[PDB]
């Protein structure tokens, strides 16, 4: 999971 | 003939419309921005599910800033008379309103001006939707347990998350917003009206979805997409 | 049982919930903003288009921006566990995410975290709509001829005007977004989903408003409202 | 006709  | 009603789009034009995906996933290493790891599983999933749809799709990988300007300035001098619609997919970092292109940001108004009601006369009165899967600033939710028309209207923003906050993306499975986004259409699009499909996506994102991270301060967080409908008419993606 | 299925709200709770009406007409002087002619006549609108829906309406009149924080807050702090939803109507003054008390500016933020699903339990899970007659900036549009869930999930916010416009209201009939939204909560109440009204009541505004004015600038002017739905699930104001 |  990563963020934008 | 019969009673007639007008409650719905037209969407029994020759063509569906363009479906214009930009896919940024590489960044000019000057800007520091981080490569977007899954967002090539969100691009192929976008052009399968529009395809299904009969939307003409158009896929566009790591454009800088000046070429999304130029892309989306000339589709929308293009004739779109026999198109029923338009749609446009934002795949990039972003903040509150803005879209990165690989070299720097976009105001998005930037962007959808170029679709204005006076500004792209053969989609005026027809559904212009944009979806945006971008940050839209760095907040992170926690969580709780459990005639003239005007220039703006027939709109559609369809954003991955809420104003001010990150949206999350899967670097193996792709996007939250994208992933559920496919599936709802490719569910519901022959059996529901377009703001239905979009709020089925707010569930499933809300409810099936929570970060994991080694970092606490991005672990176990939410995420909610956020419908912003400037429509005037029930959007169908069917037709009798 | 047989077969069930989740896709709407449950409102057949004993109460359909609160409907809090901030009616802000007249202004300090020293704030130089100007009174609201017609303000009242959306008030009294309001009133009985959610008296008719069972609504336990509650309208104030004229609140500083200490005495909105202070109603908002001691009204989250209600128990709501017998009510099915929140209703609050904001009309006043305002700029992008902004609307005035009397005597100067609130955050619409700050008003709607009161009522998070992690910060107002009693309504986690339940809708929470927030109707904004407030300008949102000073642009004109010219028209064209023709588990855990996520703290900001299951809020809806039915704005008068796009961000970034004014929003129109006449001193005689009111302000064109509540008119209509009064008018299709009317004939739409117990027939259509509420993002279907709404989206009504995006195409009267659009279609059947346009403003008069002497001064050049103002004249010839239309309007699109704005849903930001973040909700989770279809909404019905009645119930089987 | 006013804006608000
Ligand atoms: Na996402
Ligand atoms: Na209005």
């Amino acid at each position: 999971d990563e963020v934008d | 003939s019969g009673i007639s009603l007008d409650n719905s789009y037209k969407m029994d034009y020759p063509e569906m419309g363009l479906c214009i995906i930009i896919n940024n996933k590489n960044f000019h290493k000057s800007t520091g921005m981080t490569s977007r790891s899954g967002t090539d599983v969100d691009a192929a999933n976008l052009r399968e599910t529009f395809r299904n749809l009969k939307y003409e799709v158009r896929n566009k990988n790591d454009l800088t800033r000046e070429e999304i300007v130029e892309l989306m300035r000339d589709v929308s001098k293009e004739d779109h008379s026999k198109r029923s619609s338009f749609v446009c997919v934002l795949l990039s970092h972003g903040e509150e309103g803005i879209i990165f292109g690989t070299n720097g940001p976009v105001d998005l108004k930037k962007i959808t001006n170029f679709f204005r009601g006076d500004r792209c006369r053969s989609l005026t009165g027809k559904p212009k939707l944009f979806i945006i899967q971008a940050c839209r600033g760095t907040e992170l939710d926690c969580g709780i347990e459990t005639h003239k028309i005007p220039v703006e209207a027939d709109f559609l923003y369809a954003y991955s998350t809420a104003p001010g906050y990150y949206s999350w993306r899967n670097s193996k499975d792709g996007s939250w917003f994208i992933q559920s986004l496919c599936a709802m259409l490719k569910q519901y699009a022959d059996k529901l009206e377009f703001m239905h499909i979009l709020t089925r996506v707010n569930r499933k994102v809300a409810t099936e979805f929570e970060s994991f991270s080694f970092d606490a301060t991005f672990h176990a967080k939410k995420q909610i997409p956020c419908i912003w409908s400037m429509l005037t008419k029930e959007l169908y993606f069917y037709h009798l």
